[PDB]
């Protein structure tokens, strides 16, 4: 066993009844003085390194050609001047195993952390040396972390796409289904997770040109998509991951759910395609009143009204659907469907739950389209227009397929540096650059939506780490007050940066004029309610930083009205799974699953303590499963009120609790304004 | 945790003797020496005689005393393979290679042979000693069964595999390989049923059952060494056959959840080439907060 | 004069329920009334019970007492079919058509149903009464087995056949026809073994054996009438099924070498409408013509 | 039980030790007295019938509008003047259950046999009343039978395409694979059987964008295609049928074959995807000499030579591939592979066998392309060019995808009417019309090849029926003499009609000038070898008909040289599954499987004796399984020497014969010039 492995395992060997957390630090030293420094490839100077990486097809030469070598040297020197040290063994291990650039045979390490950060910063700046240094300082301080696609692939010749998630709308036609399968394979080839809205597809037993009971429903398309994602599995490196979203009022909703039952037959079971359910407020109202609900056949509704079932408001059209004899429907028990959802989430963690009305009551771009589904991580909530892929030799009507670039603020590092504004603006600029340089030649709706919406996702990580390292319980009202203030600041500065980009470029996102940003409605709660901290401890935490007031929000509203906004969507809180290790941060705004996690790598086992875990903050690092899910819902709703897109909200459940407890948590989330629920992980 | 999985593997391995044409073996059989032909005949008769005991007694007696419908079905399937498939396959090989009078004489010889009889009767004795509702006696019989399936057959399988790995007697070698593949899964399955009984016992009773298993293994092993020299010295193979016996003894022990008894040895390369959360209804007022 | 041809017929009839895809019955099942679905589930559950005991107990015990390796191989194969193929196929049907709770309920229903318990008690009692080397106890159990194969299954078989005949539940019906094809040959074979024993007796003993067979048939028949009414009254078919079971009772008697006991009747014409390769290597001379 | 079913089952009841065959005739009468006439919709006049069928969207207005009502009435009167009577119950049952037009509620019969024949004739003639009457006389004499798609769908508004055999070339790219899946779905939606060539696809473990061990091979593509064919199943009417062809020198050939093994796992086995193997002469030579063969990685060959492995002649390329270090290959035993093919055919009848050199040594259009694969029925053998389907908003390079037009001559009816020439020419004209009226808007290469090649398949059926009713054993040399003469006349008149159509329209098929028809090579064996019958009995059979001599063939060769040929391909012998029942004929040129076949429909049992079966010809109606497969191969080769495309050739084996016998039959077929082997049906 390696020396650093033994040093890391020495953490759990208690001394005087206490964990040896400091041993972890020793491990990193070993991991660098025995493996990383020996396995790294050193050159005489930076010129030889850059030339070797360029000619050997490791780096794209275009982004490096925008800078003179003196500027690149200055950027690299700025990166190395911080003398960044990984405080935990797992941070360095995760970076050098998942994100550091290696040779073709993967026998040596070509990129250090500073090298990777410098390359990403130079790609972000697009020829601006000062901007590149700003990005270097932002990432080496670990205030901002680009998503895994962006951080791993920026400036690389053998790179994939920098966009993490893609959302596709599938129209009810064989041509559209085949095009959706093709685009899903193309985007999984690019490495991104693909989500498909199957609510427009007509249910099982519908007519294909006057021959009835002919359609296979959404389950056949689900099987096709599952095989497509199995085939396109990132060249066999990462398993192809897809998501299917169906409205709960679709007739196939049961069969949909039956794809995830552990007793499902092979002709129905789907195993590589995640499932999500979109629940309008009408379904929750029907379940609450115990009135029997009706699921609908989408094609009959489309024939009668000319629009898809998910294209209009069910809260106002459900009674018209039910009373219409030309609309076909089936009777269901909404409470039984809710119990089935809870049982399925207990068994397998599926489906994702999207509260459609919670998303669309604060959605700023309802004029473009209502949000009808979410992404594979159930945090992207954007307007999408379905595409009409016609026959060959016929022009296709290209719609809008959602796609946003992810980037997370490290809350602990951002607040320690007292740089919410600067970090938010620089992250917005980096995400705007990632969107601008993204061009996908096989997904036309994705390309058009990227060019028009200009949507980005700016997330946050290390919420629980910051709260526990500052002596604040994650479930406490003080923690929710901190989240309210911090994310109001993040939203304020993201809107300010979006408006500044719109002013400097003279262009807004497409159809911005009909948005609530243009009409000023979006700023209502920000121009009437003060989001400054209500607790003295939180206010002290925010000292040295100008917390925006109602007057600052009014000025920002006027600025947006004058100049517009460059981005249709700005903030989305992704799960941030593996890149949180490198940043020494807790995953996303979720509470920690465990204080010390035991992970098996190779034939060895490693223990990763939570960042900053110690004796004095052991009980502030409360495990998520031990927490009240209602207070976690309260925290997520408090954050969500300042996030325009959704938050990947994983439910952390105990084995003792029943499906009724899961249903109660889901209904409280819906009541509190939670937009989406990601996972039901049971301990 | 395992019966449905073994059901699947068993039924998908189904085969019939008629599938392999045997006549083309006569083209290599005619080129073997008298000692090679003699050893082959004797080994074949040994396997045939032991497998008949397993079909008539071993599998059906275990199926009788084991509780569980699905286990009884798997065990019935295994008994069927012994009686309907394996027994016919051995007969077919014999009828192809030897005339009727030669077959009768070889079986007369092997029937009187001291080392074959010793092991055959030791195994049969344990099957006859099973008592209704006594899981200890059932376990002892299961140990005997695993030793037959995963260990005792292999002093015999060696020779057909040795020829098969050299390009000789390929049709009968293919048949033997299919038989052996069935006995392997039979041994693993019965082994899991024995471990289930073993795990229900006290620590003292466990130690006592371990001593039983090791003592039985020792008796059978010492007789296998004699059986081996008796058959294989005339063709110069006994040293390598002994390594193969020990290697398979270790597999049999592992099937019973026990540690290997013998040190690891390499095997003859020619033979190697041959080889649910609680559902609680919503009570209303869960929609109000 | 017959075992070899039965051996060949049994092994050539080998099948698994997984060969038949069942999702095609989903719609014709959905369309049946609640009464029809209830009767159908219960009917197949009654069949499952019979095959469970025929596979676990009946066929293995008869195999144990019948002399001759080939006769034993046929009986062992038939036993495997009962519990590894037939009994399991019903679960394949249940798992396709019904939710788990309905499946759980029907298996609970077999345990508490008095007619199904009575018929199992009677048949299994006779199997377990067989005494070694006592041909009369063996004959009695073989009569019981023929009555199970050729008479008792038929109150159950009626309904899948009745649907198959109307073009309904045809995949499930295909499974049932394969099961029925097997039971027909099983009933003939066991019948021939029973006749062997009967033919050894004095005329006085034969007269007693006929009394036993007829008394047993009548006792089983009277119980089957009540079972039939209990299941079929809710679907309006009891009288029709009764005619069918009498028809098959005569076939069971004939399988035993006895004259028909019930008068002929017109059976529902819908129900009548409801009714690896050997490998050789390539020679160099096979490439030239 | 209905009366006609009792009269049909009375056939098996033997009177005086003989089957009551004549009772079948009575059954037909009952089937018409009790059922057909009662459930046939009758109208006061044909005008009312046509108006009702057109208005209720049963027929098409376009093809009926080309004639005055007087001409349509005259065509219908010509059809009804024959007073055609079905000679067997199964003929009428199959027509009125499969082909007769029924109401939307499927309880009444709108079309009789004469009505359907008249409608198909009017569709064929395209406005010519005399041509329509000629077609009516052709089909009511039952001399020619349009295929099931053409016969069922001609003149019907609610219909699929008239072509059901489609051959697709799949290029080695994700875009091309997705396009192939889409086209397969679209063509299965149209009701056609789709065959895909997978030899150009790179094997498992190949590089994608210079990353190693990334390709899933052709098995993942087969899984995708199998899912696509399961999804597209003719609106839930028939099971989606597809075929995949792989060259035997493709490395995936074992895994390909492993998709049909019973022991294969669920992630390996494809259930609704037929498989065929293309066997070049090089593989047969390697197996014959027992030399170990090499299966090659297609992408390495493409990188080294710039052409696909299946696009070059393996006979001259195999040694260069083996000796090339940059071509990756795996060692195999060709005899073991042949034994595996024989074993798989014994178990399941798969794969289809295509002898590439047997096809291409007589292929007339090798300049366009060599025949690389066959159809789902393994009788279509045409040149195909792969298409380069690029990314979106990029022009695709459309190639040639085979789609031939099926139609079968009834040899008994054709020869008893002494009308080989007239029937062949009229069938060629009808096939040309159906090919010209086919327009598929979702298969670009299929449409392009249909427009360019103008390939049709004119088959024959009732060969064994005709031979048995004339006292000729199917295996006799007289039967082969008759087949030789009859199919040489069929080829002569097909070529003459193609040249006449080319002269009339002034156009040939694309790239005809490079074909062997243009160079006169095709006619070589016809201008030197006389194909007149060598037996007096066969000559008396051909009495009253002019048999083309060598001088006639020289004149035809000169005519083709002067005027060209309209069709790239003319003759292919399809299995003719259900149309053989309606025509009261034996299926294809195959020998009969059973003298009397027992079938189970709904409730009933039914009995179909072979056409013309009696006590006198009971011995001549020998079953196919009892026949010597070498003599069947000899007859099929005798026919194949006059057929430009292939013949659906099913092997009929007994359970006693082993895989050595199957391999011997395959090798004798290869030796005798058999192009394709369809199925290995074991009795
Ligand atoms: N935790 C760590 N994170 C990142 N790099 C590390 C870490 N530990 C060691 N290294 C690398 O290994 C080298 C070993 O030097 P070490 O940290 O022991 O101190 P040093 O030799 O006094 O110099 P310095 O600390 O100034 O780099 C470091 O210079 C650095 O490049
Ligand atoms: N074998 C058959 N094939 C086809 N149609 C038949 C057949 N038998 C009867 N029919 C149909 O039933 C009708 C009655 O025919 P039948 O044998 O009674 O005498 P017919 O002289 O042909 O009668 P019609 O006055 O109808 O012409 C026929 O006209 C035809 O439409
Ligand atoms: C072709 C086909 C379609 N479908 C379903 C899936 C699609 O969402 C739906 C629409 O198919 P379409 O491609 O729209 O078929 P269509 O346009 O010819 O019919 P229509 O005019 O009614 O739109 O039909 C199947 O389920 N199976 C099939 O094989
Ligand atoms: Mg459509
Ligand atoms: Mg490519
Ligand atoms: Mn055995
Ligand atoms: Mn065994
Ligand atoms: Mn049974
Ligand atoms: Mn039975």
């Amino acid at each position: 066993v390696p020396k650093w492995i033994q040093l890391n395992n020495e953490i759990m060997i208690q001394k005087d009844g206490k964990f040896q957390f400091d041993k972890d630090k020793e491990a990193v030293h070993s991991y660098f003085v025995d493996y990383i420094n020996q396995n790294t490839v050193f050159f005489h100077n930076l010129k030889e390194k850059l030339d070797y990486l360029v000619e050997n097809q490791y780096y794209e030469e275009e982004f490096l050609s925008l800078y003179s070598f003196e500027d690149i040297k200055e950027v690299f020197k700025t990166a190395y001047a911080k003398k960044f040290r990984f405080p935990s063994f797992m941070s360095a291990f995760k970076f050098y195993n998942d994100y550091a650039l290696k040779t073709n045979d993967k026998k040596k390490i070509l990129e250090r952390y500073e090298d990777r950060i410098s390359i990403v910063a130079l790609f972000f700046a697009n020829g601006d040396t000062e901007k590149a240094k700003e990005y270097v300082n932002l990432m080496i301080n670990q205030e901002y972390q680009p998503s895994t696609p962006t951080f791993l692939n920026a400036g690389r010749k053998r790179r994939g796409e920098l966009v993490s998630c893609f959302l596709l709308e599938v129209n009810d036609s064989l041509n559209d289904i085949s095009r959706a399968i093709d685009i899903s394979m193309q985007l999984s080839k690019l490495g991104g997770g693909v989500s498909l809205n199957l609510s427009k597809l007509r249910a099982k037993g519908e007519a294909i040109k006057d021959v009835e009971n002919a359609t296979k429903g959404v389950v056949g398309v689900m099987k096709l998509l599952d095989n497509a994602f199995r085939y396109a599995d990132q060249m066999g490196q990462r398993q192809g991951s897809g998501a299917a979203y169906l409205n709960i009022f679709h007739r196939d909703i049961n069969d949909f759910l039956d794809t995830k039952k552990i007793s499902a037959d092979e002709d129905v079971r789907v195993k590589t395609l995640s499932i999500g359910v979109v629940i309008p407020d009408k379904f929750v109202e029907l379940a609450r009143e115990d009135k029997a609900a009706y699921v609908f056949y989408p094609h009959t509704i489309y024939k009668e009204y000319g629009q898809h079932m998910d294209e209009m408001d069910m809260n106002e059209m459900y009674d018209k659907f039910v009373d219409n004899p030309r609309v076909k429907k089936e009777k269901i028990n909404p409470r039984k469907l809710l119990e089935k959802l809870a049982m399925l989430r207990s068994e397998s963690g599926y489906p994702y739950i999207m509260f459609q009305d919670n998303v669309n009551k604060v959605h700023a771009n309802n004029h473009i389209s209502k949000v009808k589904f979410s992404n594979l991580c159930s945090e992207v909530l954007q307007a999408s227009q379905v595409s009409s892929y016609t026959d060959y030799d016929e022009e296709d009507e290209i719609g809008l397929d959602i796609s946003c670039n992810l980037g997370s603020l490290n809350i602990l590092n951002v607040m320690e540096h007292k740089s919410i504004e600067k970090t938010v603006k620089l992250a917005t600029d980096s995400l705007t650059h990632v969107s601008e340089t993204t061009d996908i030649r096989n997904a036309p709706a994705v390309r058009r939506a990227n060019k028009a919406m200009k949507s980005i996702g700016l997330g946050a990580m290390n919420l629980h780490g910051y709260l526990a390292q500052n002596g604040i319980a994650y479930e406490s009202p003080e923690a929710r007050d901190f989240a309210n203030t911090f994310f109001m600041m993040v939203n304020f500065y993201s809107i300010q940066r979006s408006a500044e980009i719109a002013k400097e470029k003279g262009e807004t996102f497409d159809q911005y004029e009909g948005s609530t940003y243009a009409t000023g409605e979006y700023f209502d709660k920000y121009v009437s309610t003060d989001f400054s901290p209500k607790y003295e401890k939180i206010a002290n935490l925010f000292e040295g930083m100008h917390i925006p007031t109602t007057e600052d929000w009014k000025k920002l509203k006027a600025f947006v009205a004058e100049h517009g906004m460059y981005h249709s969507y700005r903030l989305c809180i992704a799960p941030t799974g593996s890149i949180s290790y490198v940043q020494s941060s807790t995953a996303s705004v979720m509470p920690i699953m465990e204080r010390i996690e035991e992970r098996t790598y190779g034939n060895s086992k490693t223990y990763y303590p939570m960042p900053g875990l110690a004796s004095n903050n052991w009980f502030f690092y409360k495990e998520a499963y031990d927490m009240d899910m209602f207070k976690v819902v309260d925290m997520i709703a408090t954050i969500q009120q300042h996030i325009d897109q959704g938050i990947s909200f994983t439910l952390f459940l105990k084995d003792t609790m029943t499906t009724r407890d899961l249903n109660r948590i889901d209904l409280y989330a819906h009541h509190r304004g939670i937009k989406t629920i990601y996972y039901a992980r049971t301990k | 945790d395992f019966t449905q999985m073994f059901y699947n593997q068993n039924v998908k391995q189904f085969w019939l003797p008629e599938e392999i044409a045997l006549n083309g073996d006569l083209l290599t059989w005619k080129y073997l020496g008298k000692n090679e032909q003699d050893t082959y005949m004797k080994v074949l008769a040994g396997l045939t005689l032991l497998d008949t005991e397993q079909g008539n007694t071993g599998m059906p007696i275990v199926a009788e005393h084991v509780d569980g419908h699905q286990r009884k079905a798997v065990l019935n399937f295994m008994a069927m393979m012994e009686n309907a498939v394996h027994a016919k396959s051995y007969s077919n090989i014999f009828m192809t290679l030897a005339p009727t009078e030669t077959i009768n004489e070889v079986f007369e010889w092997v029937k009187q042979n001291k080392y074959l009889q010793k092991k055959a009767q030791m195994i049969v004795g344990l099957y006859k000693a099973i008592q209704k509702d006594d899981e200890i006696s059932l376990f002892k019989a299961m140990v005997a069964s695993v030793y037959l399936e995963s260990f005792l057959f292999y002093s015999g399988f060696y020779y057909p595999l040795y020829f098969y790995g050299q390009g000789k007697l390929m049709q009968s070698g293919e048949i033997i390989n299919l038989i052996l593949r069935d006995e392997a899964i039979h041994g693993v399955y019965v082994g899991l049923l024995a471990q289930e009984i073993y795990n229900k016992q006290t620590e003292e009773k466990k130690a006592e059952l371990r001593e039983f298993a090791i003592d039985l293994l020792n008796q059978l092993y010492e007789n296998e060494l004699e059986y081996t020299e008796d058959l294989y010295d005339q063709v110069g193979l006994s040293h390598d056959v002994k390594k193969f016996i020990r290697y398979n003894a270790n597999k049999a022990l592992m099937n019973l959840g026990f540690d290997p008894y013998f040190e690891e040895e390499d095997i003859n390369p020619i033979v190697l080439n041959g080889l649910k959360a609680t559902v609680e209804p919503l009570k209303d007022d869960d929609f109000y907060f």
